[PDB]
């Protein structure tokens, strides 16, 4: 004898029906807008007489079950666990279950895996016909339930300026079903409050908003204050289920679809250099059928000091051609989907969560994939022996000093640029010859992707 | 200039002298064309290209008309026309066609600004109405062997077809025992013609028309379409079996098709609701197949 | 009229001497049907070398040894040994494709058959290109 | 470094793209509403596959772009000009471009037409593939920018009373083009404050609406005092843009559609004489296909006195 | 690994040693297929359940692309190659076949990473276009004889179709007088050649492939869809009479085919609007039929 | 019915070309039909994204074709 | 036709294996395609278990060569039941899809040999795939 308020429910992820233990289910913080059920098929047979005195009647037949849907919103909260010391999100099963189909292995490389610096989501193993597989764990204030084999449909995150960092996930499962006994204690596996004052300590605030675009076709970096915008991580997963003429049926397996991570971002239009009317008036002056930008969304803003972050990368995006959006301040959207190199490839994008990103943290993020292995910010290229001039007939092996010294990617390549006066190698060995008198120039970068140029002008005469 | 809009049309059928305008049409549709004589003569001396083509003749028209049943049961002069007798308003299918060649009429197509089209040597060939949930419709079909654009014409000011019949639901007897669960009962009457093409050498250099045909046969058909409805087990009036003689009436308030004699074949379609549908056809030596036009009344 | 191959992929098995062997015969259309007679290879030398791109400055991940079989039949056989496979696929991409992992990318390669005399003309001649690709062997 | 507000946007049609002058170019007095831009088309193509370990991959093309829209409403304002003494309305080339497709003659007799008493627009010279020709330049505080060969789609009127006399205006282009030079000084073609107060001394109130309806099957003028209503313009055009699968394309002219006049009248029912009550009676009795009215709607109402009126 | 998309591919025909690549391509459709002898063996002794097939043949291909009209007109190929002579900018249609054999050419679709399919012993068996509301395309279709997989091709790098022409509604007159009301011109021309199949027994235990091929014939038609619209009662110009010999020309401002002498046959349609559709082919006298290709100010 | 796959330049094992016998199963986790050889008929569309079909019959000498019915765990 | 070199071997927990390659060189020119079976002289075949392809990967098992009836061309490639237990012990956790009895435990691949038949060393690989442990009840 009691009623069910909503403010008591508790949600809980878990990958296993029995033997529920701290790194199979945890639980999630879910806010008001959480939401399931499962809705259930019907038919009528009626009978469509034309003579007099016909026959008026119905008859109705239950005949299949609908999957299960779900949805709930949690805050994107990255925080460091006492155990591990690495930075983790709470909801972290929920991300390896929308990233790739394999078990969870945080020390891993693919899909949802963490280390002491940030927390690190990548779909470069999502060619799976049935991703990881989860069951939602309901408690509403004193009755259990539950959703049977439920798989992440996608995750919506919506960049509402002076609004906290949030993320909707919605799904499917195979059959909601209700629990008399309780499967764990939920005291036990629920959220300390320790890890409650970690967590709270960390707080993403979509106002702080920067975006980072490049076109790799021209090397133009623009300068795009962000009004709003959203992403989502779309699976397409349809859930088949049987028909069958005598009894109900419930789903039996499912198949994901297309894989989509899409975006829109609004922003105001700006007359300043590499703003966004230079982006606009660009793409609607280039008209190519195929876009290559890197875009870089960093929710949280970045700091010289540690400050909370999540970040979504795409390296080879794909932007739609702009639109004006006339309001009181005339503005635009830059609608992007993430395509990836070759369909079978996957690395469409990544994200990476942290409560710890100084800038270099999120710029290595971006141009190495990992916030932990560094990346090189700038080179002055050094010739043998301290050497400014060259004459004919006359070698120049030259060498590179970089910054910072514990780069992973210290190597670079080697290219003449300006002139034609001299050759170079791929060990860096320039050889000139005879009747060459004008200045030939030297480059040089890095195999990491990083965008850092190395040039020395160097003055080869006729000689002596 | 002059545009030509369907809507924008009367179709007035000249019979015996006398102008059949019939109102209450729903839709109708014709077409015209001619016939050609195409041969290419490539030769080994020149591989021509282009083709020897004349026009030489009047490809039949087949105009089909759309009538809705009116109080004046102007529509019954269809089935007097396609060959049945008459007595008083009920029209008998004869046991013997009357005569070899049809009954001929011309047809007019009138519209704004004096213009027409004119077809001419119509007979009728094809009559068909289904008795269902909706509002009752005859679609005649007649074949024209000549078409022509005319100036002044035929217009029916007086006989006309009056209001359309109200809607009354279909019931089909046996007797007087009713067969219940109908879905739609479908009639057909057909005067299956054919035209006797007589194009000789005396024709050349000229368009040729067709103008005079005979009658292959007439028929009375119905196809019934009831649900598959048992009362007992093991029922006998009710079955799957053939009955090689029954009488049936399919009746309306305003129209009602005999069939003294009546030959049965069943056809059970296992679809969301069992179907069963008829295929009715007069006997052999049944008597002739009655078909009544009740205007208001009975 | 019709086209040219001149774009073919070597798949070479790791831990195994790969050997191909090119001829080179001379072919004609005429009134008496097509007549074929061996290429006499002499003075004719080959030389291939792989590197991991197409861009300036890419690594040398091998080279081909070149030899002559028959100047008489036209047949020269251009390989490499044992070890080269090896030094191939310990240079070759990490990245692994599925339903296959054997396959891995090593580079592009290209060969020249050249004809260097007194009297004759510096004429090279790029006779094929393409990738190389290694299937990863575990025996050895 | 600066950001662009609607409030400061100032429209003027064009029928050519250079050589701009008074006769060629005025400004357009817009409201709120003004909205443009243009559409882009796209598409995915993504691999479907059945097996274990499928491919999960997308992939986006440009294909097309689609017409420029356009749209601002604007004050029914007509006036008399010091310079022709012909009473003109100040959006008188989006009149003739709606009306007819011929070059625009104000001392002609089709399309806009002016005189001495009354501003005339009649559409007896529309059988055209391809109306007037117009060029929409925008000017938003410093950033030019303007449509390239557009057509007057529609103008809707809308006669809402307690409110003034305005119509809105919709319509497609070729391309938006965004212009970094000046065209035109926008000051000299602009309408100067002599016109603007010429214009604010005559208003059009859709309250003052009389309605002048007549069976002309039956001779019988009824006496309808209106509610609300509103009358179309509409040319129904289509802008036709080609399919290439290698470069994305923008549309390559367009083609008129059915044109169409089209109107709904609101009003009270009146038991008296000739009111609303017997027009309706006498229409719902009739019960005929076709209808032969003579509908003459006047906006500003009618006075003994000079009144502005549409 | 490398899929293959339509959107990224490239279309190259390459005739006389020259890539002429056909950009401005709006689709094209194709497939390849192999032709098997399946035979099943059953005999008193053993009654088999396994046929007997082997694949001995290719099938020739049919290919159909759909190429938007150029301001450089090498679409204009498409009738050159067809058959058509050639004066300046104007495509005549010859009074006799020109050769037995067609105009053969390859074609290649080329696609990323060097993948390629190589359709060879090609021929342009039908080109048509209609004149219509939206903007002309002309639809031709090739038969090829042998596909095939290569690696190196051939593409059209300098050789490519060039802006897409800018809509202009079409027009067809008689001498210089308008005909009103037009809806939509049609016209097609043909090269309907047929394979000679030379399969023997010297090619038992070989894949056969097509390799030559006869003119049948060569035609242009052309389909004319108008209002009926008459101007006068009892009008001399405009009715449904044929016309034996008529000068027509299909006139657009980038495009013009001129029938010298024209044979009309005219069919009307009783549709909401009534239709008249003529049915253009040029008389057995007629001087050949004109295309001329206008790229810009004619 | 497949897509249209390479993986090399000139690739031997998919292409276009017949094959005259080659051991196929159209294997599931409950089903498996098995053709010890079999003869496979390729046709290329030309389609928004290439797709090539098979034509499977079993061979002249073929053994036995094969339908394994697996209710659970094979 | 074409190549079918790979092939994954299932062998059994509990149970010895023991393979037997009938040899034999197939041509097709005559429509009957010839029996005729290679003769087995200066043959030798060796084969390695070795889990994964990387690098450094740790040797499972190492196959048993056999050479019996060179005339007739057939050979067998075997391992003793105490190889089958090695293998069996590092075989994956994880159960193959198609049969909840198979375990992936490695990779392998026979390679002939000629050794200085002519003073050439003509060795390739005959075959390879995947070697799968079946798991077995009896013991």
């Amino acid at each position: 004898m009691s009623l069910q308020l909503l403010r008591n429910t508790r949600i809980f992820v878990s990958t296993v029906k029995t033997g529920h233990n701290k790194t199979n289910t945890q639980e999630i913080l879910v806010q008001d807008d959480i939401s399931w059920g499962q809705d259930s098929n019907s038919t009528d047979i009626t009978v469509n007489e034309a003579g007099p005195r016909p026959t008026r009647g119905s008859k109705r037949f239950n005949d299949s079950l609908n999957a299960a849907e779900w949805s709930f919103s949690t805050y994107i909260l990255p925080y460091k666990d006492k155990n591990t010391s690495k930075q983790i999100v709470p909801d972290y099963m929920l991300w390896h279950a929308l990233s790739s189909g394999r078990a969870i292995n945080l020390e891993g490389t693919t899909g949802a895996h963490n280390n002491a610096t940030n927390f690190m989501v990548n779909f470069k193993d999502n060619s799976y016909h049935e991703l990881a597989m989860l069951h939602i764990y309901i408690l509403t204030d004193k009755t259990w339930s539950y959703i049977d084999s439920c798989q992440i449909n996608q995750a919506e995150v919506n960049v509402d300026i002076e609004d906290i960092g949030r993320v909707t996930w919605s799904g499917n499962g195979n059959q909601l079903i209700p629990l008399d006994e309780q499967p764990f204690d939920p005291d036990q596996i629920g959220i300390d409050d320790e890890t409650y004052m970690t967590i709270q300590g960390s707080y993403i605030k979509n106002k702080l908003t920067i975006l980072k675009i490049k076109d790799m076709d021209t090397n133009k970096s623009y300068d795009i204050p962000i009004t709003g915008g959203t992403f989502t991580i779309n699976n397409n997963i349809t859930y088949l289920t049987p028909n069958v003429m005598s009894r109900v049926t419930i789903p039996i397996g499912s198949f994901t679809g297309a894989f989509e991570l899409t975006g829109s971002l609004t922003a105001y239009l700006n007359d300043k250099s590499l703003g966004s009317m230079e982006l606009y008036k660009d793409l609607i002056k280039t008209l190519k059928v195929v876009n290559r930008f890197e875009i870089a969304l960093v929710l949280g803003g970045e700091y010289d000091d540690e400050r909370p972050a999540a970040i979504l990368v795409a390296k080879q995006a794909h932007v739609n051609i702009p639109t004006i959006e006339t309001d009181d301040v005339l503005g635009t959207s830059v609608e992007f989907k993430a395509i990836p190199s070759d369909l079978d490839a996957g690395d469409e994008g990544y994200l990476g969560f942290s409560s710890k990103y100084t800038r270099t943290t999120i710029n290595n993020l971006i141009v190495n994939g990992d916030g932990a292995t560094d990346a090189v910010t700038a080179i002055t290229v050094k010739s043998a022996g301290n050497v400014t001039t060259l004459n004919r007939s006359a070698t120049l092996q030259m060498s590179v000093e970089v910054t910072p010294s514990s780069a992973r990617n210290k190597e670079v390549t080697w290219a003449i640029t300006a002139g034609d006066a001299a050759t170079i190698n791929a060990t860096g060995l320039l050889r000139a010859d005879a009747s060459k008198t004008g200045a030939v120039t030297v480059e040089a970068t890095a195999k990491d992707g990083s965008g850092v140029k190395g040039t020395k002008v160097i003055t080869v005469t006729a000689g002596g | 200039m002059f545009y030509s809009l369907m809507r924008e049309s009367k179709i007035v059928i000249e019979y015996d002298g006398r102008g059949y305008h019939f109102d209450a049409l729903s839709n109708y549709d014709a077409s015209t064309s001619f016939q050609e004589f195409k041969t290419l003569r490539r030769t080994i001396h020149n591989r021509t290209n282009y083709a020897d083509s004349i026009i030489n003749a009047q490809d039949p028209s087949s105009i089909s008309l759309a009538i809705n049943f009116s109080t004046t049961l102007i529509e019954s002069n269809f089935f007097d026309w396609m060959g049945f007798t008459r007595e008083g308003n009920s029209l008998f299918l004869p046991r013997n066609t009357p005569n070899i060649e049809p009954i001929m009429f011309n047809m007019y197509i009138i519209n704004h600004n004096n213009s027409c089209i004119y077809f001419e040597n119509c007979y009728v060939s094809t009559v068909d109405f289904s008795l269902d949930k909706s509002i009752p419709i005859l679609n005649v079909g007649i074949e024209s062997g000549k078409f022509s654009e005319v100036s002044t014409f035929r217009d029916g000011y007086t006989i006309t077809q009056g209001e359309v019949l109200p809607y009354s639901a279909p019931a089909v007897y046996t007797n007087s025992s009713p067969l219940p669960a109908l879905i739609s009962a479908s009639m057909s009457f057909q005067q299956q013609c054919s035209w006797r093409e007589d194009r000789n050498i005396f024709d050349i250099n000229k368009i040729y028309t067709n103008k005079r045909a005979y009658v292959n046969e007439m028929n009375a058909s119905a196809t019934l379409a009831f649900y598959y409805v048992k009362r007992l087990v093991g029922d006998k009036f009710l079955n799957l079996d053939p009955e090689t003689r029954t009488p049936l009436i399919i009746k309306n308030k305003y129209v009602s098709i005999t069939f003294p004699l009546a030959r049965i074949s069943k056809r059970l379609n296992f679809s969301d609701l069992y179907q069963v549908e008829y295929d009715v056809i007069p006997t052999a030596d049944s008597d002739p197949v009655e078909i009544n036009f009740f205007g208001e009344r009975k | 009229m019709s086209t040219e191959n001149r774009v073919i992929d070597l798949v070479v098995d790791e831990n195994v001497p790969y050997g191909l062997l090119m001829q080179f015969m001379d072919v004609d259309d005429s009134v008496y049907p097509s007549t074929s007679k061996p290429v006499d290879l002499t003075d004719f030398s080959l030389r291939g070398s792989i590197k991991s791109s197409l861009e300036d400055g890419a690594e040398t991940v091998a080279s081909f040894t070149t030899a002559i079989v028959d100047a008489a039949q036209g047949v020269a056989s251009i390989s490499l040994p044992v070890s080269a496979v090896t030094t191939i696929a310990s240079k070759a991409s990490k990245e692994r494709d599925r339903y296959n992992p054997r396959q891995r990318l090593a580079g592009y390669y290209d060969v020249i058959i050249t004809r260097t005399a007194v009297g004759s003309a510096a004429s090279s001649f790029r006779i094929m290109e393409g990738k190389v690709y290694i299937s990863d062997g575990v025996t050895q």
